RNA sequence: AAGUGAUUUUAAUAGCUUCUUAGGAUGA
RNA sequence: UUCUCCUAAGAAGCUAUUAAAAUCAC
């Protein structure tokens, strides 16, 4: 036997948000007692001179952007837990995130605070230029 | 190493994972990683047709978060919380085809005989969200568990067993605490059971109520304590103890098969839940009355307590009165407390071992039936709460019966129980050979207060000069009636009050 | 076709220390 | 002849990785 896909770091973040009602806040209420972001997430070789957009089913990357695997930034789908939509179905699986490069480090994190807009395709409020 | 095997895969097929659809660095197949980077080749199309099995084996659960409490414990105040240890012991099975490398909970036992054998089912992984379904499964080879082979064909949903397990606690632990300490022995896969049916978060309140929050629901998001549960699904901020990591030796029946000659099946979930709590009943409290852990009242602790108190100032008071005992001997009291210090024996200390004070001369000895049978010939011996084997022919004992069973008297070792009243007291078995030399004793009441000037009470038990003549005083009366109610609380408790063979009660009456 | 973890022993390999040998060059 | 440094060889160890006997645990 069986293959393995963990490491020993990550161990402790993830028994935490299997076990949690509120696996929003349990995550965030982890990073707000300092504990170290969640490692080891899927990364893209980006050419990273591309259309910048929020999410997108092609890898793209702008100079202030930087993309990564769809299924690594759920929460719910790197702990194995149900969505709270409907329909049932992961939104993020299936597409690349652009992450700022700034806050790149954690992206787990980025997608549970910031959503997308719907009238340009940006994470509203960075870059978003809908002024 | 630097590779864990949680979430690790149990799939049967070679392949790996395109860059999306796949959880982390690893489950990435090999194809793509160009420089420790994956990059996304046009060619080869993102599966849409797969189902994959996720190993919920081995978690660890080592933080401190600033709102969450603990689920693993201390010993410290797992002695404190110990109205709440619940057995847990699970027997899994090998998945077999089309997947491999894991184990899916089957048959869940609990310290309460009550067995559960549930459908194999595992989280498996799709293309658009992971699942909870069932599992192509093969009991283990062995000729240790062989009682397994019809219990797998059968098997309950895990939302059904899911109620039962809830349906199950809310009975015990309604009324007898506010948690539930699991005593588990592997630490291993038994949180992987929990997995199934447990859930953590901040400290919440009963809806409905004013009590801790115990107990969740995923219909209506509210979350009760025990009384309020009915129709409610997960159990909600558990807390564990592992006994191995007590310093014990090696495999599990041994180790208990030391101190106890009872507890056995065949292999059966629920007797192995019964073992591992009988350990740490044991290996608790089995030596010492610590003395310094106060416990919450429950039920009738005080009137049970007083009623105690004032039935050995009676019997104690009686007998010498009676038999003109020169000496009176006393073993148990950890302190020096004259149960009649209106009396004319000298009180020594037959002490099991010295108690924080050496103010009253209080010496030490142990006492065993085959070494002191014939050490104490002279008066009588008070045996109060004492846990010899044997009692000698001159001794007025106060055993608890401990075949009586209520929300004071825990299950315990041995046969013996636990009964904890604002103390932990471990009496052994209650066997009748160990009154082979005493008796029974009548129930009475004696008293030399001069009596005071309503229904009339004529009873020959009483014994004062009121009711030798032809009318019953009230000042005697309602005191009858006050005893009468705490000798029947006190036996309805469970103790058991002996006297030695040659115990007359026509001899208070000359007293007179 | 093949369950789970831990401690173990040896072999294969890499990194580094010290020691010894040989070579080169500097300086007395 | 002495000093330093470098190259290589031999030794022992340390940690890291890989594969193997047996032991303990479920
Ligand atoms: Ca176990
Ligand atoms: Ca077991
Ligand atoms: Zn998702
Ligand atoms: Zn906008
Ligand atoms: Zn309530
Ligand atoms: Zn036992
Ligand atoms: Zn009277």
């Amino acid at each position: 036997a069986g293959n393995a896909t963990e490491v020993p770091a990550n161990s402790t973040v993830l028994s935490f948000c299997a076990f949690a009602v509120d696996a929003a806040k349990a995550y965030k209420d982890y990073l707000a007692s300092g504990g170290q972001p969640i490692t080891n997430c899927v990364k893209m070789l980006c050419t990273h001179t591309g259309t910048g957009q929020a999410i997108t089913v092609t890898p793209e990357a702008n100079m202030d952007q930087e993309s990564f695997g769809g299924a690594s930034c759920c929460l719910y789908c790197r702990c194995h837990i149900d969505h709270p939509n409907p329909k049932g179905f992961c939104d993020l699986k299936g597409k690349y995130v652009q992450i700022p490069t700034t806050c790149a480090n954690d992206p787990v994190g980025f997608t549970l605070k910031n959503t997308v807009c719907t009238v340009c395709g940006m994470w509203k409020g960075y870059g978003c230029s809908c002024d | 190493e630097n590779v864990t095997g949680l979430f690790k895969d149990c799939s049967k097929v070679i392949t790996g994972l395109h860059p999306t659809q796949a959880p982390t660095h690893l489950s990435v197949d090999t194809k793509f990683k160009t420089e420790g980077l994956c990059v996304d080749i046009p060619g080869i199309p993102k599966d849409m047709t797969y189902r994959r099995l996720i190993s919920m084996m081995g978690f660890k659960m080592n933080y401190q978060v600033n709102g969450y409490p603990n689920m693993f414990i201390t010993r410290e105040e797992a002695i404190r919380h110990v109205r709440a240890w619940i057995g847990f012991d699970v027997e899994g099975c090998h998945a077999t085809r089309e997947a491999v490398g894991t184990n899916l909970p089957l048959q869940l036992g609990f310290s309460t005989g009550v067995n559960l054998v549930a459908v194999p089912t595992g989280y498996v992984d799709t293309p658009n969200n992971t699942d909870f379904s069932r599992v192509s499964a093969k009991p283990p080879p062995g000729d240790q568990f062989k009682h397994l082979i019809p219990l797998m064909y059968k098997g309950l949903p895990w939302n059904v067993v899911r109620i039962k397990i809830v349906q199950m606690l809310s009975d015990t632990l309604k009324n007898l605490s506010d948690r539930v300490v699991f005593v588990l022995w592997a630490h291993g896969f038994e949180l992987t059971s929990m997995k199934y049916f447990v859930k953590i978060g901040p400290e919440r309140t009963c809806c409905l109520c004013d009590r801790r929050a115990t107990c969740f629901s995923t219909a209506s998001d509210t979350y009760a304590c025990w009384h309020h549960s009915i129709g409610f699904d997960y159990v909600y901020n558990p807390f564990m103890i592992d006994v191995q990591q007590w310093g014990f030796t090696g495999n599990l029946q041994s180790n208990h098969d030391l101190y106890c000659q009872v507890h056995g099946n065949a292999h059966v979930a629920s007797c192995d839940a019964i073992m591992t709590r009988c350990l740490a009943v044991h290996e608790c409290f089995v030596k010492r009355v610590d003395w310094t852990i106060e416990y919450p009242i429950i039920g009738d602790e005080l009137k049970i307590n007083a009623a105690c108190r004032k039935v050995q100032h009676m019997v104690v008071k009686a007998a010498l009165l009676a038999d003109k005992f020169p000496v009176l001997h006393d073993i148990g009291n950890p302190k020096a407390i004259k149960c009649v210090p209106q009396a004319d024996v000298e009180w020594k200390f037959y002490d099991a071992q010295p108690c924080s004070d050496k103010a009253y001369k209080i010496e030490e000895l142990f006492y065993s039936y085959a070494t002191h049978s014939d050490k104490f010939t002279d008066g009588v011996c008070l045996f109060w709460n004492c846990n010899v084997d044997r009692y000698p022919a001159n001794s007025i004992v106060c055993r608890f019966d401990t075949r009586v069973l209520s929300n004071l008297n825990l299950p315990g070792c041995d046969g013996g129980s636990l009964y904890v009243n604002k103390h932990a007291f471990h009496t052994p078995a209650f066997d009748k050979s160990a009154f082979v030399n005493l008796k029974q004793l009548p129930f009475f009441y004696y008293s030399d207060s001069p009596c005071e000037s309503y229904v009339p009470l004529k009873s020959a038990t009483c014994i004062t000069r009121c009711n030798l003549g032809g009318a019953v005083c009230r000042h005697h009366a309602n005191e009858y009636r006050l005893y009468l109610d705490a000798y029947n609380m006190m036996i309805s408790a469970g103790f058991s009050l002996w006297v030695y063979k040659q115990f007359d009660t026509y001899n208070l009456w000359n007293t007179f």
